[PDB]
């Protein structure tokens, strides 16, 4: 976070840290699904909005549908509708890289869907994602404020835990055959308690 | 039963939902706007 | 650094974690010892601590 | 190297081309107004 510059805007970057906190998992209206009751129809509604693609588009701001295109009143179906989980989170530099005495550097990570509560606080973190910017830096309108710049954050596509020493992430290390086998010929010898014993150390 | 089109969307004044209120804004701080005459016939 | 027990004027012996003024959160705020890392701690009065 | 985006469309003041003057009329009466701060990045 500390060597995260614009120049790197745009582009894929990987990044290491600790998480310092996450957000609640809310879910998000997708599409609406309706019923007319003098009709016997059901209608439905799609929206979108700016995090949902990498590439820009032009807005689309549909508004959630009350009535009918003849003036029928119309029910809502929250069975049928589609929700998707989201949750925001914030990744720091990690204590033991810091420099001293130097207050921190943090950037903001967004989730959707599938990786949504793969991470708790105080995690160490590595995340694969996208840097990318949004909207307007006070540039539409007359905005004669100049102090801030251009919102940015990371869409975010890979989230890896990390194992540290004295930390909450546990290691674990794959198997294979290889190792499997000459552990349990290992397991068959009978000084083995004597030479794990003396490996330690 | 002289009558013209609405000057300007309908949608804000008329308060027809809650979730209504949340499609009346959205993509940060840009504040919406339909223009001058949306409505077609 | 050159220090004696108990620190210095507004500035500790060794590492001290504070919650940041703004984004209230952790970092370390100092400490000669840690400060140090990788030169040479000269204690006076080693034996007031 | 306060620069703002433009408050209005710049296609009518460029006059592009010949065609380009047909383009910026159409459906009968109607004037083209692409409204107010209709620019984005």
């Amino acid at each position: 976070p500390r060597t995260l510059t614009a120049q790197h805007l745009n582009k894929l970057v990987s990044v290491e840290g600790i998480v310092t906190k996450t957000s609640l998992v809310r879910p998000k209206l997708i599409r609406s699904v309706h019923y007319a009751a003098k009709t016997g129809r059901f209608h439905y509604r799609d929206y979108t909005d700016a995090t949902t693609t990498l590439t820009t588009r032009i807005p689309t701001p549909a508004i959630y549908p009350t009535e009918d295109t003849e003036g029928n009143k119309l029910t809502t179906e929250y069975g049928y509708s589609t929700f998707i989980d989201h949750q925001r989170i914030t990744v720091q530099e990690m204590p033991e890289m810091a420099p001293a005495g130097q207050l921190p550097r943090s950037i903001d990570v967004i989730l959707d869907d599938d990786l949504v509560d793969k991470t708790k606080p105080g995690d160490r973190v590595n995340v694969v994602g996208v840097f990318k910017s949004l909207g307007a830096g006070g540039m539409n309108q007359s905005n004669s404020n100049t102090l801030i710049g251009f919102k940015t954050l990371i869409l975010g596509n890979t989230v890896y835990p990390l194992h540290a020493r004295s930390t909450g992430v546990a290691a674990r290390q794959m198997l294979t055959d290889f190792d499997i086998r000459n552990i349990n010929k290992l397991s068959k010898k009978k000084d083995i308690f004597d030479i794990l014993s003396q490996s330690l150390a | 039963n002289t009558v013209s089109l609405p000057r300007s969307c309908l949608s804000t004044i008329e308060s027809e939902s809650s979730m209504a209120n949340e499609s009346n804004i959205g993509d940060e701080s840009t504040k919406k706007n339909c223009g001058p005459d949306p409505y077609i016939i | 650094v050159y220090t004696s027990g108990k620190g210095s004027s507004a500035a500790g012996l060794t590492a001290s974690v504070q919650r940041d003024p703004m984004t209230r959160e952790f970092y370390l705020e100092g400490g000669a010892m840690v400060l140090a890392d990788g030169g040479v701690v000269c204690i006076d009065e080693f034996d007031k601590m």
